[PDB]
């Protein structure tokens, strides 16, 4: 995949090698076969393989695990790929021990992801059927490449789990995965990070190094620096609505394993929804992707001009030489305007949403409190939608909002939106409330002392009168707020965090550096422990381009989420 | 009978709340004890189903079923301000 090389570390070489290892299993399990597969791990498995790739190693079938007995499927090998999750334990054995016993055999063999577990092959073994398993292997996928410049293991549970629940299973996982980026791209030299979860990544990369005892790595080093940040550092940015291009396809109809589904009246041929894959394969969206909405609709029209004047041109090809030429255009002439078309009915798609009355109304309320106004007051908007019941999940993301711009808000206050969420919502949401709660984003105020606006002050977060068109700062991406998690990471490359001491400290966790030995423009891995949203996404890939001798990034995450996927992963299903 | 069971653990639980000095939670708790006690009585008086609906789409489905004196009366109970009211009866009954 070309665009998997397009900036500064090859990660084909990362996705070549868990295709081959994939690929080296499949042909272990000798003949045609059936692949049974746990569903959670079919979306993000195909940024990695599609059938198209299994298909040429005999996988004549794919069936969802279930209970009872297995479809009927003249194969020589069932293949379960599987979490190990002692429940799906179960179903596997009843699968197992429900084969018709006359007749030829099927043999059967299990493909554990991401890791296997001593635990779940006891409990096979209790159920009486470890023995029918000629390989049991695992599949160790936790990076997975999204495009160039960006990696996600997509565990949607990763913040409930670390800050809520105690369990970190997803950082050992995150340290894994860098223990795989340094067999392929070298050592990382250098350390740095701020928050609780990203003291324990540092902790386990560091346990995992001294603990291997293969070959000394003599790989020259692709990444200069690591920074790990908590997701908990910064709690503001995931709520507010993002305003890029990227981000507010996200916003409004949610990416998933870069794929986008549309309503399909607008495009070919018009029943089902348009499905679009979204990445920096093609250049138009490669533009615009990062771009505020407002300055997309000027990149379209220029397009449209060009696109619209090289088809006019097929009049004028009258001659025999000149229509040779034109006719070896025209296939990226047709592409062009096809991307075009694609992207100029997505643009209508999102102004139909972004001039509407209601969305200005929540941009006014959501710039209101990010620039430090009437953030302890009950806020009539907010009453309006949950007197009209506007989807729950736009309320919280306003109140939550709310609440971290005040450092919480008073009982009184807390209090009269608690009530009212559960009279209209229902009392089942309580816990939804004590999840925001311990979570840190809708708590009551302790003493009566705020500091965001020393935050926000002092690293600048919040300007008025932005270039979106133009842009000159980070704050574009959310017409005037500039996301703090990328703050931080342009302040740590420049002048470094000497010179934000005081606000460091006021922030969740620790700050801390380390290194890493070496045997005898700055490349930054930046990894976020609990998601990043698209639009800081943007921030750092405008860092990055600017020639102004700093660093370029590149990203990881536990999860690619926004606002409101975010707060649905911390509801219980209903 | 049938909400006995369900109205023993919401008074474990207020309890609970209670212990672990959350008096929020046992309040709501304690009215959503209220209302499901309610809420029987109303499929017991008038049939169809109430059960496990939010106080405003009690009030709601009472407006719309034509029990307007009752409806009233419940939004009143649980202390519904006039805004809030006024907003749920124009969602009620619009196209």
């Amino acid at each position: 995949a070309a665009h998997l090389s397009y900036g500064r570390v090859n990660l084909n070489v990362l996705r070549e090698a868990v295709r081959r290892e994939l690929r080296e299993f499949l042909d272990k399990c000798a003949g045609s076969k059936a692949i049974v597969w746990d569903e959670y791990l079919t979306g993000p498995f195909g940024l990695i393989a599609q059938y198209s790739l299994l298909k040429e190693h005999e996988v004549e079938k794919m069936f969802t695990l279930k209970g009872n007995r297995l479809p009927a499927a003249d194969v020589k090998n069932i293949i379960f790929f599987v979490r190990p999750r002692l429940e799906l334990m179960d179903i596997i054995a009843e699968n197992v021990l429900s084969e018709d016993r006359r007749g030829p055999t099927r043999d059967f063999h299990i493909l554990f992801v991401p890791r296997r577990s001593l635990l779940c092959e006891q409990r096979l073994k209790d159920l009486g059927v470890l023995g029918s398993f000629i390989h049991r292997e695992e599949y160790s996928l936790d990076l997975i490449p999204f495009d160039g410049d960006l990696l996600s293991m997509e565990s949607e549970g990763a913040f409930k789990e670390c800050y809520l629940e105690g369990d970190q299973t997803s950082l050992y996982h995150a340290a894994k995965g860098l223990m795989t980026l340094q067999a392929l791209y070298g050592t990382i030299p250098q350390i740095f990070g701020k928050g609780e979860c990203a003291r324990q990544v540092a902790n386990m990369m560091i346990r995992m190094k001294r603990e291997f005892t293969g070959s000394q790595n003599s790989i020259f080093p692709v990444f200069d620096n690591l920074l790990l940040l908590d997701r908990n550092v910064d709690l503001l940015t995931p709520l507010a609505t993002q305003l890029t291009y990227e981000g507010l396809i996200d916003e409004i109809y949610g990416i998933q394993n870069s794929y986008v589904k549309l309503p399909p009246e607008k495009f070919a041929p018009k029943t089902e929804a348009k499905k679009l894959q979204l990445n920096s394969a093609e250049e138009l969206y490669a533009e615009i992707r990062d771009k505020n909405f407002n300055a997309v609709g000027s990149v379209l029209s220029k397009k449209a001009k060009i696109i619209s004047a090289a088809f006019e041109e097929r009049h004028n090809a009258k001659t025999v030489g000149e229509i040779k030429q034109f006719v070896s255009q025209l296939p990226h002439m047709q592409a062009a305007r096809g991307s075009l078309a694609n992207h100029t009915s997505i643009a209508e798609l999102i102004k139909d949403v972004t001039t509407s009355e209601d969305f200005f109304d929540k941009l006014t309320v959501e710039q209101e409190f990010m620039s430090g106004i009437d953030t302890d007051k009950v806020n009539n908007y907010i009453e309006d939608c949950i007197a009209q019941k506007h989807s729950l999940i736009k309320v919280l993301r306003l109140v939550c909002l709310q609440s971290v711009c005040n450092s919480g808000l008073k009982q009184k206050v807390l209090d009269y939106y608690k009530r009212e969420i559960l009279q209209t919502y229902g009392y089942e949401h309580i816990l939804t409330l004590h999840n925001l709660e311990k979570a840190g984003l809708l708590k009551p105020q302790t003493g009566g002392r705020n500091n965001y606006p020393t935050i926000r002050k002092t690293l600048r977060l919040w300007m008025d009168d932005v270039n979106e068109q133009n842009p000159t700062d980070i704050s574009y991406v959310y017409s005037g707020y500039a996301p703090l998690s990328v703050r931080l990471a342009q302040l740590l490359s420049r002048p470094g965090w000497r010179s934000i001491e005081e606000v460091l400290r006021i922030l969740p966790g620790p700050h801390f550096e380390e290194r890493q030995p070496l045997p005898t423009n700055r490349v930054t891995l930046i990894f976020f422990l609990g998601g990043v949203t698209f639009a800081e996404i943007a921030a750092l890939r405008f860092l990055s381009q600017l020639e102004d001798g700093g660093t370029e990034y590149v990203i990881a995450t536990t999860k690619l989420m926004n606002g409101t996927s975010w707060i649905e992963a911390l509801m219980e299903k209903p | 009978e049938r909400i006995e069971g369900r109205v023993a653990a919401l008074q474990t639980a207020a309890d609970a709340f209670y212990k672990a000095k959350n008096e929020f939670a046992a309040k709501a708790t304690e009215d959503q004890m209220r209302l499901l006690r309610l809420q029987r009585r109303l499929e017991d008086e008038l049939g169809g189903q109430f059960l496990d609906l939010s106080l405003h789409d009690t009030v709601t489905t009472l407006i719309l079923g034509g029990h307007n004196k009752r409806a009233e009366q419940l939004a009143r109970d649980f202390r519904i301000p006039d805004k809030r009211l006024w907003w749920l009866k124009l969602t009620a009954l619009a196209d």
